[PDB]
């Protein structure tokens, strides 16, 4: 029997046995069975030995994630602008009429809302998490 | 403190027949419910500000700010609303992760343009292009 | 003016919407049933949209005052 291949012996004569190829998730230490590679890893080319899976994730230059960066871009320098701009103009009679303090803490949300857009696009490696 | 957070590899989770389409995906917990918890607070803000605003219509004008405001709450609670529904449709799916994130951060993205271009826009253009009014 | 900005922006927000719920399902024997029910349910939104922002309170002004 060739590698990857699985001996059964008829009764009464040790000579002739059965050769069988085994299945996709199963790979042959024995010569004479053929083991389960675990749910981490994948049988092996060879049909007796485990390879690792690859593992995948959410890639900067994806589709999926050049849309929303651009956005952030644009919103982030837009809200920069507007807060540069009522900094210069802090004792004019519009910005005192706007309601200072809380209009002060609305820009912040809204540049914390465009942060978080880039964290949740950035990576999976536990500290982005929390 | 009730649980630190940890990632998580699903190694398995998409086990197909052929051994060379599977795939693990990298992860860290937040699932779907933990999502809905950490946005319901802010969102039952959002109702509660569109009720008053609901309910202040009608100003002699010196309380300006107002109109704005109303636009600002009905143009919000119409985007997640419609939020809504996609996270609860696309949740069997192929490419369900994806789909979810560029969701909410589309979302939080169009929230916040509206409110700082609608609330402030008009004062930084008066500012810059007519200094004779301010 | 108002109306007709309030009726675009609604109803971009629908169609954006639409097409993830549309484009991606779970590849089942119920995808027919959902593929059907968002495209109709989409609609019918958009038009009762633009009815109610262009035309119901011309309607109520005329019959109520
Ligand atoms: O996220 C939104 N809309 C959106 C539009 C297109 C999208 O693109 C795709 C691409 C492929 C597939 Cl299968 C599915 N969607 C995706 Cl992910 C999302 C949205 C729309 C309205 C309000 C709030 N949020």
């Amino acid at each position: 029997c060739k590698p990857g291949e699985r001996k059964k012996t008829v009764k009464g004569v040790p000579c002739c046995w059965h050769c069988e190829r085994c299945e996709g998730y199963n790979y042959q230490v024995d010569e004479l069975s053929c083991e389960l590679c675990p749910l981490d890893q994948r049988p092996n080319m060879n049909r007796t030995g485990c390879q690792l899976i690859p593992i995948i994730k959410l890639e900067w230059h994806s589709p999926w994630a050049v849309v929303p960066v651009f956005v952030a871009i644009l919103g982030i320098i837009a809200t920069t602008f507007v807060i540069v701009t009522f900094v210069r103009y802090n004792d004019t009679p519009i910005v005192r009429a706007s309601g200072r303090e809380l209009s002060y803490v609305l820009l912040t949300g809204i540049f914390l809302c465009y942060s978080i857009t880039f964290l949740m696009i950035a990576a999976p490696d536990t500290i982005i998490c929390s | 403190v009730v649980d630190p957070p940890h990632i998580i590899i699903d190694y398995g989770e998409q086990r197909t027949l052929d051994p060379e389409k599977a795939r693990g995906v990298l992860k860290c917990d937040i699932s779907d419910l933990s999502l809905i918890c950490s946005l319901g607070y802010s969102i039952l803000l959002m109702v509660t500000c569109t009720v008053y605003a609901i309910k202040t219509r009608g100003v002699p004008e010196t309380f300006n700010e107002a109109k704005p405001i109303g636009f600002t709450m009905y143009t919000t609670c119409i985007i997640w609303l419609a939020f809504i529904p996609i996270f609860f449709g696309t949740a069997q799916s192929a490419e369900k992760m994806y789909i979810q994130t560029t969701t909410l951060t589309v979302s939080m993205s169009l929230s916040a343009s509206v409110s700082l271009g609608m609330l402030y826009m008009p004062k930084v253009y008066i500012i810059i292009f007519h200094p004779e009014q301010n």
